């Protein structure tokens, strides 16, 4: 069955230079033409590069025409973009995507690498546990949650006690505000733990390493 | 060789 | 280029109704051997795009028979009918009769559901952020149906401010209600100036705001 893996995408400054690559099985490559696509951080998908079966033909896009170059090695098979004097306008998920036997549409599409373009120094987060903060009040139930501030790029991963903790969550959605973004996760446990047990937090931030494991102990001041 | 939109 | 002009960009549906997506060209996708290529993808929360309807009526294999498409030349349309939970996710439509093949907006199809009021929970700076200056209040309105949303900061009774993050989440698969989280944030000068602070948020679901509060010096 189909399979497209695609590895690359790191935090590059403008101006650099960065190479992603993909590695299909399942199918004869050979045969099958193959294409890049990728999507935004708005969500709207653009096409940008597209290759023949034997590598002879290529076609781009009028924006990275120049500056992406698409190539493939039909024998170890494997697929891939070299991209040039990247801008940040090119940051966004890179899609390794299969053309069709009836080569005008896709019909399966790799699971993505995140391309950053920008000139932020990578960062730590700091990570804040926040507890029900004044009086609790009681009433079977009680929401505690991090605050992960201050980090850039993204990922980071926020999980409670080694992932028992995996009903009652919810992890929003980073902002970014002046080029360093802001996350926070809450978690509503049964008013038995926090009390009795305790509920860590855990983030983890890929780019410079960092786990943080931080403890919701009950503020009181 | 198979290339992309041309029938 | 060919735009792809995709209606609407969001569409609320309850189980059991009907949806109609509908994407329009500014050019024909026709081409002289009579095959026009209009496609239709899937983007499910979390995974990546799935080919469900391809060429304009037929169907990838896997495709439930409720996705159905029709329509010819340029305007072109997707009738997802008996619409399930498991079918939340955007729906982009895409031409690849010419280069280069354009794709359309996207369609989020919003599972609607009856009200939920939310849940705001309001938590003071901690210790730990206070020894470096900043103070950060974090208020979360967990748990809600519909998305609208107000959400005003009140220190002290006065005031209200900017300086302010908010996001929000998708909908829930396992639930259709969203959540949010407002970060108002301060620095130790500033904090230290006042006393209550509130957290003012208000829905469909009532006519007096929802309201959590903390009196300050407990830092
Ligand atoms: C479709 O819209 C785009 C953007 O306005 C334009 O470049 C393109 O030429 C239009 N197509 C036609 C056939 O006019």
């Amino acid at each position: 069955e189909v399979q497209l893996v695609e590895s690359g995408g790191d935090l590059v400054k403008p101006g650099g230079s960065l190479k992603l690559s993909c590695a299909a099985s399942g199918f004869t490559f050979s045969r099958c033409a193959m294409s890049w696509v990728r999507q935004t951080p708005e969500k709207r998908l653009e096409w940008v590069a597209g290759i023949s079966s034997g590598g002879s033909y290529t076609f781009y896009p009028d924006t990275v025409k120049g500056r992406f170059i698409i190539s493939r090695n039909n024998a170890r098979n494997t697929l891939s973009l070299q991209m040039s004097s990247l801008r940040s306008e090119d940051t966004a998920i890179y899609y390794c995507t299969r053309y069709s036997s009836d080569p005008f549409y896709f019909d399966y599409w790799g699971q993505g690498t995140t391309l950053t373009v920008s000139s932020a120094k990578t960062t730590p987060p700091s990570v804040y546990p926040l507890a029900p903060g004044s009086a609790a009040q009681t009433n079977s139930m009680v929401t505690l949650g991090c605050l992960v501030k201050g980090y850039f790029p993204e990922p980071v991963t926020v999980t409670w006690n080694s992932g028992s903790l995996s009903s009652g969550v919810h992890t929003f959605p980073a902002v970014l505000q002046s080029d360093l973004y802001t996350l926070s996760s809450s978690v509503t446990v049964p008013s038995s733990p926090r009390p009795s047990e305790t509920v860590t937090c855990n983030v983890a931030h890929p780019a410079s390493s960092t786990k943080v494991d931080k403890k919701i102990v009950p503020r009181d001041c | 060789e198979v290339v992309p939109h041309k029938k | 280029d060919v735009l792809m002009t995709q209606t609407p960009l969001s569409l609320p549906v309850s189980l059991g109704d009907q949806a109609s997506i509908s994407c329009r060209s500014n050019q024909t996708i026709l081409l002289s051997d009579g095959d026009t290529y209009l496609e239709w993808y899937l983007q499910k929360p979390g995974q990546s795009p799935k080919l469900l309807i391809y060429k304009v009526s037929n169907r990838f294999s896997g495709v439930p028979d409720r996705f159905s498409g029709s329509g010819s030349g340029t305007d072109f349309t997707l009738k997802i009918s008996r619409v399930e939970a498991e079918d939340l996710g955007v729906y982009y439509c895409f031409q690849g009769s010419h280069v280069p093949p354009t794709f359309g907006g996207g369609t989020k199809l919003e599972i609607k559901r009856a009200d939920a009021a939310p849940t705001v929970s309001i938590f003071p700076p901690s210790s730990e952020q206070l020894t470096s200056g900043g103070a950060s209040v974090v208020c979360f309105l967990n748990n809600f149906y519909p998305k609208d949303i107000n959400v005003k900061w009140k220190i002290d009774g006065s005031e209200r401010q900017n300086g302010v993050l908010n996001s929000w989440t998708d909908q829930d698969s396992k639930d259709s209600t969203y959540s949010m989280s407002s970060t108002l944030t301060l620095t130790k000068d500033e904090y230290e100036r006042h006393n209550s602070y509130t957290c003012e948020a208000t829905h469909k679901t009532s006519t007096s705001p929802i309201v959590k509060s903390f009196n300050r010096n407990e830092c």
